[PDB]
This record gives C-alpha cells, sequence and structure tokens, in this order.
C-alpha cells in the first residue's frame, strides 16, 4: 500500500548548485517505455 | 492535497521505502508509471485513484487528467527539484542535452540520483513544471541521462 508525503514547494532557486553536461544522443523508445541508444 | 512536490512511499518492503516522487497541481497527482505501476495511493486517511496513464510515455495522473503543460524552450538552463530517498528536496541547475528520436527531439538532463528519485519535477525559470525526471538511458561512459518527460493537457 503506497502513500504520499509532502516534500516541498515547487520553486526556482536563485543561485542553485549548477552541474551536469548536455549530451546530444540518438535514442529509440520501445512499446514498453524503455529508451535505448541507436 | 496542497500544491507541491511529494515522496511516494511503501511499507510493503523492509521499513519505509521511497519508490518515487510526484507533483500535486490543480488537485491532480502526477508521477511516472514505473513508480506506482498504476496502483491506488493513500494521502493521510484519503485515497487517490488513478485517472489516466500510459506505459509508453511512462506517466500517470490521479484524481483528474494530466495538468502539466509547460515545455523546455530548447535554449535555457532548467532546475531538477531532486527529492532523493531519506534526503531533503534540493534544486540542481543544468543545461539539458537532447534525445534525438525518429518521432522528434526531447530535452534530457544528465544528472544521476537513486532510483527512488524518479518523478522529481524539472522546472523552468518561472517555476513551471516542464516534465518529470526518471526515464532515460545509461550511456557509454556509464553516465545516466534522463528524458524531460512531459504529458499532454487535454
Ligand atoms: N530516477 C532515476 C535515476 C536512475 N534510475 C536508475 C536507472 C538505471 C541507472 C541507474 C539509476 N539512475
Amino acid at each position: 500500500d503506497m502513500y504520499i508525503e509532502r516534500a516541498g514547494d515547487i520553486t526556482w532557486e536563485k543561485d542553485a548548485e549548477v552541474t551536469g553536461n548536455s549530451p546530444r544522443l540518438d535514442v529509440a523508445l520501445d512499446e514498453s517505455g524503455d529508451f535505448s541508444l541507436v | 492535497t496542497t500544491d507541491g512536490v511529494y515522496r511516494v512511499m511503501t511499507r510493503r518492503l523492509l521499513g519505509s521505502t521511497q519508490v518515487g516522487v510526484g507533483v500535486m497541481q490543480e488537485g491532480v497527482f502526477h508521477t511516472m508509471w514505473h513508480v506506482t505501476k498504476g496502483a491506488a495511493l493513500r494521502s493521510g486517511e484519503g485515497r487517490l485513484d488513478p485517472y489516466w496513464g500510459d506505459v509508453k510515455q511512462d506517466l500517470v495522473s490521479y484524481c483528474g487528467p494530466w495538468k502539466l503543460d509547460a515545455a523546455w524552450d530548447g535554449l535555457s538552463e532548467v532546475q531538477l527539484l531532486a527529492v532523493p530517498p531519506g534526503e531533503r528536496a534540493k534544486n540542481i541547475q543544468t543545461l539539458p542535452g537532447i534525445f534525438k528520436t525518429k518521432d522528434g527531439d526531447i530535452g534530457a538532463v544528465a544528472l544521476d540520483y537513486p532510483a527512488g528519485t524518479s518523478g522529481s519535477p524539472i522546472l523552468d525559470k518561472c517555476g513551471r513544471v516542464i516534465g518529470l525526471y526518471g526515464n532515460g538511458v545509461v550511456i557509454k561512459n556509464g553516465s545516466y541521462v534522463s528524458a524531460i518527460t512531459q504529458g499532454k493537457r487535454e
């Protein structure tokens, strides 16, 4: 039995930690909702 | 049922385990299908029943139709409002990459978090939810990249 609990407001935070790269990838999406690399 | 970000928990396994995250907006709860598998949810003493879902999109809404319609502009940095298991909600700013598919391009965020972080919202600079994090792929270098998954508002 699953339940939900509030974790916060949805807001943009000024000066949040900035990380991650921006990869451009060729992908395929199957009928089961799984993404894969082409 | 106040608007905001929520953890999705279960007591079926050892202790209390966070299986995902979701967004309450306009009285509707939004998460990824793989988090709940379409099961009903509890909110305090009340029950939330599924209303719409699609395995291929990997999305599900409760109490009403999908309400989130904002889209990534294809240029600006966004924020993942990550809600990791047993940890406080935290904003992470990033410039999305792209998933190129035979049916069009989708934004993608290259950030890695525990599986139970699935359903955390990705936001634009106006605080609008442009999609949910948690359905993606493992690339060559072993890095995880999530699609920015957004539903359709009928
Ligand atoms: N939500 C989320 C992110 C995530 N989900 C797992 C899927 C397989 C790769 C390792 C994990 N990273």
